[PDB]
């Protein structure tokens, strides 16, 4: 959801 | 960004470019929040283009070469902050609804999502990591904005050193809040402002702050300002309409 990202 | 580090867009999905007709001219960053919605600066919006005049891009790691899965939308409408004081900047937020067919505007995908807004009680500890991003200039004397996404990492500054006396008597609100490099010092630099100011909390990226002003870029022991979201999720609420 929100907040999440390529890592 | 002064300092820092090239990024790409897919660390930082809620990145959003601002675009005003000219012809096009980079204007400001913004930030996903919704589907439909970004925040920004109110001081962006001092020339008072209309709305059909701005485009929002989203997806964009180059500032002016599109990227595959990029996003672009027109601006339905856009609301600034009624108590933006163009002086002291205090009050420098505002809000973007994206043009559609629909009540569904962007679209997620590896390269475009919504950060987390703030719970109303969040609180910090002083020095807490955060990281910041756009496309701005990389120093304050450069002519020119950068070709990439830039992210730097800079720590939430105390209530006590982010005042007037530390900011070369600048005026200072309770709607601001501090973070800098403690130490190339990174900040944000001007292009930058709209921006986010996101630190993890539980996993999540929260945005914290809104990239607002400063006295130069990367100045030592000079902090940058930013606009304390925290404080106006009621506003964001109450004019997040259709």
């Amino acid at each position: 959801t929100c907040g999440l990202r390529q890592y | 960004i002064k300092g820092g580090l090239f990024a790409d867009i897919a660390s930082h999905p809620w990145q959003a470019a601002i675009f005003a007709k000219h012809g096009e001219r980079f204007l400001c960053g913004g930030i996903l929040i919704s589907s439909c919605w970004i925040l920004s600066a109110a001081h962006c919006f001092q020339e008072r283009f209309p709305p059909h005049h701005l485009t929002v891009i989203l997806g964009r790691t180059y500032r002016v070469v599109p990227g595959e899965e990029e996003q672009k939308f027109e601006v339905e409408k856009y609301i600034v902050h009624k108590e933006f004081d163009d002086d002291t900047y205090d009050n420098d937020i505002a809000l973007l609804q994206l043009k559609s067919d629909s009540s569904r505007c962007a679209q997620e995908s590896s390269v475009v999502r919504t950060v987390c807004l703030p719970p109303a009680d969040l609180q910090l500890p002083d020095w807490t990591e955060c990281e910041l991003s756009g496309y701005g200039k990389h120093e304050a004397l450069s002519p020119f904005y950068s070709e990439r996404l830039k992210e730097a990492h800079v720590r939430l500054y105390p209530s006590s050193r982010c005042t007037s006396q530390h900011l070369l008597n600048r005026t200072v609100t309770d709607n601001m809040l501090c973070a800098g490099d403690t130490r190339n010092l990174h900040d944000a630099c001007q292009g930058d402002s709209g921006g986010p100011l996101v630190c993890l909390n539980d996993g999540r990226m929260t945005l914290v702050g809104i990239i607002s002003w400063g006295l130069g870029c990367g100045q030592k022991d000079v902090p940058g300002v930013y606009t304390k979201v925290t404080n106006y999720l009621d506003w964001i609420r109450d004019n997040m309409r259709p």
